[PDB]
């Protein structure tokens, strides 16, 4: 419930962001 | 961003915003909505459907075993029998026509299932299902960008032309953007539009008015185009709303008498219309596609929502302009993004297919509009 | 000079101010501006150009070696392949038509390079360059002068007509001046306009409606004039905005139902138009040029500036009328000065050619408008 | 002559405003959906009525 980003949507599709490393 | 608002509002005036359904997004994808269904006459109720099945399919072998008071159906329409042995006096062997005739001659009657309150409440009957089904889909917003604002020596020219230059340049760059957007839309419409086809494509081949065929007046194309409207009407609960064709395909061809070149424009035409046809729906023109085609189709709305269109458009803003002054070149960039799509369910039986396709995928949506048709045309070149 | 401002504004109302682009000067030369591009379809970016180069030129020997999912391009249009071996089923040997067939039959698909930003930023790709360039040039202001407002015994006549003679004579002189100016403009338009040509000129020779040819109705001219409009649409980003012809050529010849006689003098028509065609565009009637020709072309603006045109006009103000009391004849002289030019860029590849030419040099700009076409017409004389 | 006659008022009825996950879809489209769906339902009704006429 609290070990994830939440970034609650206000529409399906809808999306979340992540600080992905450049790799 | 007020500057995107101003540039967008002041520039999209230049695209065919009305030959697509206009919706909007604020997401990376656009949530598009739209309506499609399987047939168009009478009710969509199951009980009524069963009744159809419980009366007769009207095979010719049975059409004469019917008598006064009986019902029968054909192509999902229920008709009632007037007097005995309907069709007894009709020589026609093709039931489709024999029925057409029987209705005209009052041998049969188009059947109305309007009914008393008693019918419904007494039987505690079923109720009609939807004639229509409503879909939603999600199509990614794509961008298209310009690095067209060339400035350097040009900046000095712009300074010389400083009277107009600041905005003049952005307006011009925005104009080219509008052109590309419009062209992008048109390619999608061309692709999705169903091929208008009659007896193996528009009287057994694409209409040909070439010198090898019929370099007449253009009348025969106007006739075919008018039929394209018929097609929309027969297939859906809408009349055509707009038409787009190349300059040679219709803007000029129909000048022969089947086109009015915008005698009025503060009424019923969009500002980007060429004009309108003699059986007119605003006539627009692409000017680019080598096809020299004609498209006839329909956009429609429920209140403010343009739920109907073969192609839908949904821009995403937060016309963005930027500057990159490397060396002596403070040039201007312009960025525009939108989702563009066809209702993906026209190529799907259900959600397990719709969810693995994209309304913006014009390889799959090709020829599957049903809210538009396209006519290929061989011209007297 | 407010009096000259008034004379100018009240007199230029009489010239075809809208069949040319109008700009203005305050210099001995006019700084004129205009817009041009050499090819119309898709993006004008280097990334695009490279991707196109990297796929194919659609050699007819390769057109069918393509399969589903492949891209190809032809004449700068990028298309995607639908199903395998496009054109395998197309008997057409002329690739231009074979492609049109493939498009309509959904063997190929018009392709857009629009993409997510991720594609662009990840690639760190190029961006579309400008399609159209803006070119500027300077052309000297030239003039015409009258010394015709004759007075002497005529002064007595003017006094006899003293009720309104002072202004009458100036107004008349101004009118004659406007007429000469308009003639100058028309000669320039005639000169710059490209010769309309199809298959060796309007179907292998200028339209000929002479008595030995086709003294029909005038229908055939209308058709060719209309085709000139399609040319304007095809080769540019604008639709025709005006048409001018001699009386015999069309103002009268097309008045067989293909021309409207200014039924309204304020609807899609200037006060100086003779009328508008059945297919629109205000029609101006030349009446003087021995050519008996028809011109179709465009004038267009970005914001307030009439940047697009084949011919540009830029009056130099700070219609000057003076009286010179020579002898017993204090006649009224009238001078008008303006720059008149074509965009020199249409006869130049770059600035090293533009800097040695002059937009006002009609001996070089002849036939190089690209924003106008002229049809020579052989009449039933 | 002026005639008078009477007939029964007859009717049609629909169960077409489907909601469930459709409610979720309508909620997603909640900016318009309440009225939109009723207007839409009314429209298909009008269509059959026009056809009946």
């Amino acid at each position: 419930f609290d070990i994830c980003g939440v970034q609650p949507m206000n529409s399906p599709t809808g999306q979340v962001f992540a600080l992905r490393a450049v790799y | 961003r007020p500057n995107l608002v101003a540039l967008t509002r002041a520039t999209t005036k230049l695209i065919y915003s009305d030959i697509v359904a206009t919706q909007r997004t604020n997401q990376p994808v656009a949530a598009f909505y739209g309506i499609k269904y399987l047939n168009g006459a009478t009710y969509a109720g199951e009980a009524g459907y069963v009744d159809r099945e419980q009366i007769t399919e009207l095979t010719e072998e049975s059409k004469l075993t019917l008598n006064k008071g009986d019902l029968f159906k054909y192509n999902n329409i229920v008709y009632k029998v007037l007097e005995d042995t309907p069709f007894a006096t009709i020589e026609e062997s093709d039931l489709e026509l024999a029925l057409q005739i029987a209705i005209v001659l009052l041998k049969v009657r188009l059947f109305s299932d309007a009914a008393s309150t008693s019918k419904f409440e007494s039987s505690d009957s079923e109720i009609a299902d939807a004639r229509f089904q409503i879909n939603k889909w999600q199509t990614a917003v794509k961008s298209r960008k310009l690095k067209t604002g060339i400035t350097v020596e040009l900046a000095q020219d712009l300074e010389a032309n400083g009277f107009d230059a600041p905005n003049f340049l952005e307006d011009l760059l925005a104009t080219e953007m509008a052109d590309e957007i419009n062209k992008d839309i048109l390619q999608s419409l061309i692709t999705v539009s169903k091929r208008y086809k009659v007896t193996g494509i528009t009287d057994s081949g694409f209409i040909d008015l070439s010198y090898a065929s019929a370099p007449e007046a253009g009348r025969s194309l106007y006739r075919m185009v008018c039929e394209m409207v018929s097609h929309i009407q027969k297939e859906s609960t809408y009349t055509a709303t707009f038409c787009v064709a190349s300059a040679r395909a219709a803007a000029i061809l129909a000048a022969s008498g089947w086109l009015k070149h915008k005698p009025e424009d503060d009424k019923y035409l969009s500002q980007n219309a060429y004009g309108f046809l003699a059986n007119g729906l605003p006539l627009y023109c692409d000017t680019n596609s080598p096809l020299d085609y004609v498209i006839v189709g329909v956009v429609e709305n429920i209140g403010e929502k343009e739920i109907v269109g073969s192609i839908f458009y949904a821009p995403y803003t937060e016309f963005k302009v930027v500057v990159d002054p490397e060396s002596l070149q403070p040039s201007i960039g312009l960025l525009v993004r939108y989702a563009l799509s066809a209702n993906p369910y026209t190529v799907a039986k259900d959600e397990k297919e719709a969810r693995i396709i994209d309304g913006g995928d014009m390889d799959k949506m090709a020829g599957r509009s049903d809210l538009s048709v396209l006519l290929g045309v061989k011209l007297p070149k």
